[PDB]
C-alpha cells in the first residue's frame, strides 16, 4: 500500500552485515532501505528474520553510518524486476538502474529474481546445430541451440575475444537441417560481475562495430563497484533473459563474464555468517547457488524461443580441481578449455580439443542434420591425435632418432593439426570447409590405420590433398 | 493435533514454538500456504522442521500444524510409466494445474483416483489372510499386478467384491475384525518391508556391456559403485543398464542431477522396445525426479521413496534394478542441514551419521523369499561424485566398503575418447566366484578359463609397461612385444564399446565369449609362429587383424557365421606365414 | 524399578534427562515411549542438573510428553557359560540361531582388567594353521598378535 513502516533500534554494524530488534514483521528475503543520517539510502536483504531479532545484509558500503540515527524501512516482501520489451539497446547497472542518462523502464510485469524452476516434463531435447565458425568447436565440441557451454580461461589468455568472435560470427544453417526457415539474429544479454575497465572497453567497441548493441541489454558491475551487488546480476539478466525468450520468442544468447568473482563474493558473505565450509574455505551450498543460475537455460515445448549461456570463468593456477570448475562442470553440459602451451606458440584460438567436451553434440549432428561423416571423424581426430600426443611424450625419453615410420606418421599428424586445423585466426569458416580440412588431415595416415570409420565413408572421402587449398 | 507458529525462518529451516507433544520424524505443514516439513529435533516447547519447499516470502507468526505421522508412499496400481519428484507427487498433472514452472503448494494425490481396473478375486470368505498373501489380480501394460494384503495386517475374510470395474479407492475386501482392503496403502519410507529369508546370490545381473558382464560380473542380489569426475560416463552407462538390462522393473533415481537428462529419458523411451516383452520400453520405468534447482531437503526423501517403491515392486516376484543416479548430493544435502543445526560436524563437514545412512541403504539389497512364498530380487547401482576426483573422498571410502562391485572410471581414458573408461587397475567383483556354476550351465564349459586366461595377458601387460616408459618400447624381446601387442588388441576390440552405436551398443555373452577365444586362438597361434623365427613386425602386417578388429559391429543373428569365417581364416593365416 | 520422565532435549542420537543425578557413568538404560516399543542406550555425562544418554537405533516416535527412561545395569556385563560353544550371538550377546538362552555360570565386566607383566611368560610352542607360507616361514606361537594386512578385493 502507500503506507511505509520505519525502523529504528540498529544494535550491531560490522562488515556486510546489519542487525536490528524489533522487526518482526519483515518477511524472510524481503527488500529494505537503509537511510543514512544525511538522506544517502542504501540496499539491503533480509537474509534471517525471527521474533527477537533479524539480520541484513548490506549491497553498499557501510560507510557513515552509525547506531543513532540509521533508519531501516520496507520496500517490498519479494525481490523483483520490472520487465519489459523496452529494455534492448539499454545499459543498467549491477542492482537494475539506468546509467546511460535515459528515463527509466515503464515496467509491463513483475517478475521475482529468484526464478521458478523448469518443470522437466515441459522441456524438450536442444537439437538445432549453432555454426560458430571456429573449426575446433564445430567439429570437435559442437555447440547446440539451449545449451550451457562454459569457456575454461586462464589468467592472461584471450577469452574475452574467443567470445566476442563465436556472439559475432554465430549463426544456424536452416539449409542443411532442412527446415528452411531463416532466423532474426540473437539477442545478446551481457552481465558484468567485476569486469575492469581495459576488458568493458574491448567489449564496447567489439559491440559498436558490429552493431549489435540495438539488440543487447547490458548488466554492468565494474571492479570499483560495491562487492556484495555481484549476488544480484546475474539474476538479473536471467530474469530479462528468461522473459524475453519465452515470452516474445526471441532466441537470447546470455554472457556471463567471470563467475570466479561471483564466487568470491558468495565465500565472504558465506564467511561472514560462519557456515560450514567445503573445499577451500567456500560455503557448503555453492553447489546449489550456482545450480539455480546453470539451469535457467533450455528449450521449452510449444515455444518458439530459446536461452544460451557461455559464462566465463578463470582458473586459479591453471587448476582444473578447484573448487570453482569442479562445481561450474559438474552442472553445466560440458566446457571448452584453453591452453597455455598452445597460447606460448602464437596459435589462436588456443583451444585444447582434449580436456573440451560437448554433451549435447549426438543429438544435433548426423544424417540429415549436418553430414553422414560428422561424428566417426570426430572420433577418429581425438584418437590420432592422443597417439601423436603420447609418442611427443616418448620422444622426450628416448630420443627422436629411434622412432619407426609409424609413429613419425603420428609426430606430424599432431604438429599438422596444430598448425593448420586449430590455428585459423580470426577467420569465419562453414562446417564443409572444416570437414574438408579435416579429411586432408586423415589421409596423411595410412587407410588401414582409420578403425573408428566405417569403409563406405573412406571410400567416399578419402584421397584429398592439403596443399592444394592454399597453393 | 498439535498447532503451534512459527518462531525463526533462516533459509530451508524454520523453528516453531508451542509444538509440545510433538514426535520426531513426522510431517509437518508450515505456514498459511501449507508447506510440507519434517521435524528432526526436539528442544523443551519448540521443534526445529526442515521444509520440503521454498521458504521465500514467509513471515514470523504463521501457523505450523502436524500431522502425527511419518512419511509415507502410496503402493499400488499406477505407478508404472510415470515420473514422481522427490516427496511422490506427479509432476505430469502439476504440468496440468500450473505452467511451465513449479509452484509451491501443489496437493495432488500420487495414483489416480479416477482410472477404473479390472479386478479378479482370488480369496472366498471364510479365508485366514496374512500380511504378505495375494488378494486379487489386475493387468497393467502385459503384467499382472497383485493385490497384497498389508505387512502388519491379520484377520479372516467377512465378504469380497466380484469381477468388475473399480477405482484403487473401492473396497474390494472386508475382514470380520472390521478393516476394509483397498487395492492400496501406506507404508512409511524409513522402514524397510519385512521378508521371510534372504537368499545367496547365483545369477549374473546382464548388463549388456563386455567388462561389465565378463570381467567385473554383478549378481542379481547384489550391489556396485561406480566412482568418477565429471564427463567420466557415469550416466550413459546408467542409461545403458536401464535400456539393455535383463531385469523386469527398472526404477531411476535422478538425486540433484539436470534436467536435460531426465526430459531425454521421457522423449526416447516411448520409441525404443523391451528387450524380454516387446512393448514399449516405458512401461516399466518409474522415474524420480530431483533436480539440482530444486529444494535441497527433498534429495534426501527422494531415495527413500525410491527404495521403498523398489522393495513394493521385489515382494510381487519381480526382480527390480534400482539406479541412484549421484549419492553424493545426498551428502551434501545432509552437510547443508547440518548447518543450521550447528552441530559438531566430522571429516570434510559432513555430519557423523553419514555413515549410518549409507550402510542402511545398500543393506536393502538382496534375493529374498516374499511373505508370499515367491522369489523376488532388488540390485542397486549408485553412482559418486568424488570432488575434483579424489578417491579418498568420505563417501567413496564408506561406499567401498559395503559394496560387492567397484567399477571405478579414469579420467585419463575419457580425454582420448575411449569408452566404457573402466579402469582395469583399481575395479574388482566379489561374484565372480559363486556365479562359476551358472556360466558353465549357460555360457560355456570352459568360459572360467578362457577369463582367466585374459586377465593374466591383462596383468602380463600392465606388469611389463613399467620397462617400456623406462628403456622405450623397442627395448624388448620379441616375446614381450608379442604380449604388448596382444594387451593393445585385447584394448582397442574387446574391452572397448561405442554405446550410441546401432550394433555394438548390446553384446550377448555368446559374442563376447566368441571374441575371446578368437583372441585367445591368434595369440596361441602367433607364439608358435614366433618359435619358428618369424619375426613380430611381420605378424601384425596379417589381413586375419582386421578380421578381429571389426568383429564388434556384426550384428547379433549374423556373427556365427563371422565368427567360423575368422576360426578358419586364423589357421589359414599361420600356417603360410612360415 | 524408578523411572524418569523429565526428558528436556532430543536430536541425533542423544537425549537429556533433568533430575537423574542416581545414574552412573556408562549406564546402561531402556527408553519407553507410548507405543511401548523399548530401546537401549548409554549414559555418556552425568551432571548435577541432567544426564546425556546415546540411544541405540533410530530415534523416530519419541516425544517429550510421554517417553521415561530406566535403570538396567549399572556396568556392562557378560553371563558366560562353557556351554557357549556352539552358539551364535549378535554382538552383545543375544542369541541369533534360535536355540534357549544359555544360563550363566558368572557375570563379568566386558572391560576386562589389565594382565600384571611379571606374571606373564615366554611364549615357546607353535600352531600348524595348515597353510605352508605362514607354518614354515611366519610361523605362530601361542601367545602372540600377529595381523593380516590386506586389501578392498583381497
Ligand atoms: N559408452 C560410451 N560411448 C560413447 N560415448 C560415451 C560413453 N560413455 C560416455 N560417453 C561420453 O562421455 C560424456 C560423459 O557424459 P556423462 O556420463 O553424462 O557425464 P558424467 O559421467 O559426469 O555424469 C558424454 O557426453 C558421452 O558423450
Ligand atoms: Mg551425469
Amino acid at each position: 500500500d502507500l503506507l511505509k513502516k520505519e525502523y529504528t533500534g540498529i544494535t550491531y554494524i560490522s562488515g556486510p552485515l546489519l542487525f536490528v530488534e524489533n522487526a518482526k514483521d519483515l518477511a524472510y528475503g524481503a527488500i529494505v532501505d537503509i537511510k543514512d543520517g544525511t538522506g544517502r539510502v542504501r540496499g539491503g536483504q533480509v537474509i534471517e528474520v525471527s521474533e527477537e531479532y533479524a539480520v541484513i545484509q548490506v549491497f553498499e558500503e557501510t560507510t557513515g553510518l552509525d547506531l543513532a540515527t540509521t533508519s531501516v524501512s520496507l520496500v517490498e516482501d519479494v525481490a523483483r524486476l520490472g520487465v519489459s520489451k523496452e529494455m534492448l539497446g539499454r545499459r543498467f547497472n549491477g542492482i537494475g538502474k539506468p546509467i546511460d542518462g535515459l528515463p527509466p523502464i515503464t515496467p509491463e510485469k513483475r517478475l521475482p529474481i529468484t526464478g521458478l524452476p523448469l518443470n522437466p516434463v515441459a522441456r524438450r531435447k536442444p537439437e538445432q546445430f549453432i555454426q560458430t565458425g571456429i573449426s575446433t568447436i564445430d567439429v570437435m565440441n559442437t555447440l547446440v541451440r539451449g545449451q550451457k557451454l562454459p569457456i575454461f580461461s586462464g589468467s592472461g589468455l584471450p577469452a574475452n575475444e574467443i567470445a566476442a568472435q563465436i556472439a559475432r560470427q554465430a549463426t544456424v544453417r536452416p539449409d542443411l537441417s532442412g527446415e528452411g526457415e531463416k532466423e532474426e539474429p540473437f539477442a545478446v544479454v551481457f552481465a558484468a560481475m567485476g569486469i575492469t575497465q581495459r576488458e568493458l572497453s574491448y567489449f564496447i567497441q567489439e559491440f559498436e562495430r558490429t552493431g549489435a548493441l540495438s539488440r543487447s541489454v547490458l548488466f554492468l558491475n565494474k571492479a570499483d563497484d560495491p562487492t556484495i551487488e555481484r549476488i544480484l546480476t546475474p539474476r538479473m539478466a536471467l530474469t530479462v533473459a528468461e522473459y524475453l525468450a519465452f515470452e516474445h520468442d526471441y532466441h537470447v544468447l546470455v554472457i556471463l563474464t567471470d563467475m570466479t568473482n561471483y564466487c568470491e563474493a558468495l565465500r565472504e558473505i558465506g564467511a561472514a555468517r560462519e557456515e560450514i565450509p567445503g573445499r577451500r574455505g567456500y560455503p557448503g551450498y555453492m553447489y546449489t547457488d550456482l545450480a539455480t543460475i546453470y539451469e535457467r537455460a533450455g528449450v521449452v515445448e510449444g515455444k518458439k524461443g530459446s536461452v544460451t549461456q557461455i559464462p566465463i570463468l578463470s582458473m586459479p593456477d591453471d587448476d582444473r580441481t578447484h573448487p570453482i570448475p569442479d562445481l561450474t562442470g559438474y552442472i553445466t553440459e560440458g566446457q571448452i578449455q584453453l591452453s597455455r602451451e598452445l597460447h606460448r606458440k602464437g596459435i589462436y584460438p588456443p583451444i585444447d580439443p582434449l580436456p573440451s567436451l560437448s554433451r549435447l553434440m549426438n543429438n544435433g549432428v548426423g544424417k540429415g542434420k549436418t553430414r553422414e561423416d560428422h561424428k566417426q571423424v570426430s572420433d577418429q581426430l581425438y584418437s590420432a591425435y592422443a597417439n601423436g600426443v603420447d609418442i611427443r611424450k616418448l620422444v622426450a625419453i628416448i630420443g627422436e632418432d629411434a622412432l619407426t615410420e609409424n609413429d613419425r606418421r603420428y609426430l606430424q599428424f599432431a604438429d599438422a593439426f596444430e598448425r593448420f586445423f586449430i590455428n585459423q585466426g580470426q577467420q569465419n569458416r562453414s562446417i564443409e570447409e572444416s570437414l574438408q580440412i579435416a579429411w586432408a588431415l586423415l589421409s596423411m595416415l595410412p587407410q588401414g590405420e582409420l578403425k573408428r570409420i566405417s569403409k563406405d565413408h573412406i571410400g567416399k572421402y578419402y584421397g584429398q590433398k592439403l596443399e592444394e587449398i592454399w597453393g | 493435533m498439535i498447532q503451534g507458529v512459527i518462531q525463526k525462518i533462516a533459509g530451508p529451516a524454520v523453528i516453531a514454538k508451542g509444538m509440545l507433544g510433538a514426535r520426531m520424524y513426522d510431517i509437518c505443514k508450515v505456514g498459511e500456504e501449507g508447506l510440507v516439513g519434517e521435524i528432526i529435533r526436539l528442544d523443551g516447547d519448540t521443534a526445529f522442521v526442515q521444509v520440503y519447499e521454498d521458504t521465500s516470502g514467509l513471515k514470523v507468526g504463521e501457523p505450523v500444524v502436524s500431522t502425527g505421522l511419518p512419511l509415507a508412499v502410496e503402493l499400488g496400481p499406477g505407478m508404472l510409466n510415470g515420473i514422481y519428484d522427490g516427496i511422490q507427487r506427479p509432476l505430469e498433472r502439476i504440468r496440468e494445474k500450473t505452467g511451465i514452472y513449479i509452484t509451491r503448494g501443489v496437493v495432488v494425490h500420487a495414483l489416480d483416483r479416477e482410472k477404473k481396473w479390472a479386478w479378479t478375486p482370488m480369496v472366498k470368505p471364510g479365508d485366514e489372510v496374512r500380511g504378505g498373501m495375494v488378494l486379487g489380480t489386475v493387468p497393467e501394460f502385459g503384467f499382472t499386478h497383485k493385490i497384497l494384503v498389508p505387512p502388519d495386517v491379520r484377520g479372516r475374510v467377512k465378504e469380497v467384491k466380484p469381477a468388475g470395474e473399480y477405482t484403487v479407492e473401492e473396497p474390494v475386501v472386508v475382514l470380520e475384525d472390521g478393516t476394509e482392503l483397498k487395492m492400496y496403502h501406506t507404508w512409511p519410507v524409513r522402514r524397510a518391508r519385512p521378508v521371510q529369508r534372504k537368499l545367496d546370490p547365483n545369477t549374473p545381473f546382464l548388463t549388456g556391456m563386455r567388462i561389465l558382464d565378463v570381467l567385473f560380473p554383478v549378481a542379481m542380489g547384489g550391489t556396485a559403485a561406480i566412482p568418477g569426475p565429471f564427463g567420466s560416463g557415469k550416466t550413459v552407462t546408467q542409461q545403458s543398464l536401464a535400456k539393455w538390462s535383463n531385469a523386469d522393473v527398472v526404477v531411476y533415481v535422478g538425486c540433484g542431477e539436470r534436467g536435460n537428462e531426465m526430459t531425454d529419458v521421457l522423449v526416447e523411451f516411448p520409441e525404443l522396445t523391451d528387450p524380454k516383452t516387446g512393448g514399449p520400453l516405458m512401461h516399466r520405468t518409474v522415474l524420480i525426479a530431483n533436480t539440482s534447482n530444486m529444494p535441497v531437503a527433498a534429495r534426501e526423501a527422494s531415495i527413500y521413496v525410491g527404495v521403498t517403491i523398489a522393495e513394493y515392486f521385489r515382494d510381487q516376484g519381480f526382480s527390480v534394478a534400482l539406479m541412484a543416479d549421484s549419492t553424493s548430493r545426498w551428502a551434501e544435502a545432509l552437510r547443508e542441514i547440518s548447518s543450521r543445526l550447528e552441530e559438531m560436524p566430522a571429516e570434510e563437514g559432513y555430519p557423523p551419521y553419514l555413515a549410518a545412512r549409507l550402510a542402511a541403504f545398500y543393506e536393502r539389497a538382496g534375493k529374498v523369499i516374499t511373505l508370499g512364498g515367491e522369489e523376488g530380487a532388488v540390485t542397486i547401482v549408485g553412482a559418486v561424485s568424488p570432488p575434483g576426483g579424489d578417491m579418498s573422498e568420505p563417501v567413496t571410502q564408506s561406499t567401498l566398503r559395503i559394496v560387492g562391485a567397484f567399477w571405478r572410471l579414469d579420467a585419463s581414458l575419457a580425454f582420448r575418447r575411449h569408452f566404457p573408461a573402466i579402469n582395469w587397475n583399481g575395479s574388482y567383483s566379489l561374484f565372480t566366484s559363486a556365479l562359476d556354476p551358472w556360466y558353465r550351465e549357460n555360457v560355456a564349459e570352459d568360459y572360467p578359463e578362457l577369463r582367466d586366461a585374459i586377465s593374466e595377458l591383462l596383468q602380463r601387460e600392465a606388469g611389463l609397461q613399467e620397462i617400456v616408459q623406462l628403456v622405450g618400447p623397442d627395448a624388448l624381446q620379441d616375446a614381450e612385444r608379442l604380449v604388448i601387442e596382444v594387451g593393445r588388441i585385447i584394448r582397442e576390440d574387446f574391452l572397448q564399446q561405442n554405446a550410441y552405436h546401432e550394433v555394438d551398443a548390446y553384446c550377448s555373452m555368446k559374442k563376447a565369449y566368441g571374441i575371446m577365444k578368437m583372441i585367445l586362438a591368434f595369440y596361441k597361434e602367433a607364439e608358435a609362429a614366433i618359435k619358428r623365427g618369424v619375426s613380430i613386425d611381420e605378424i601384425l602386417q596379417l589381413p586375419v587383424l582386421e578380421r578381429i578388429g571389426r568383429a564388434r559391429y556384426v550384428s547379433e543373428e549374423e556373427f556365427p557365421a563371422y565368427f567360423e569365417e575368422a576360426m578358419k581364416e586364423i589357421q589359414g593365416a599361420f600356417k603360410a606365414l612360415a
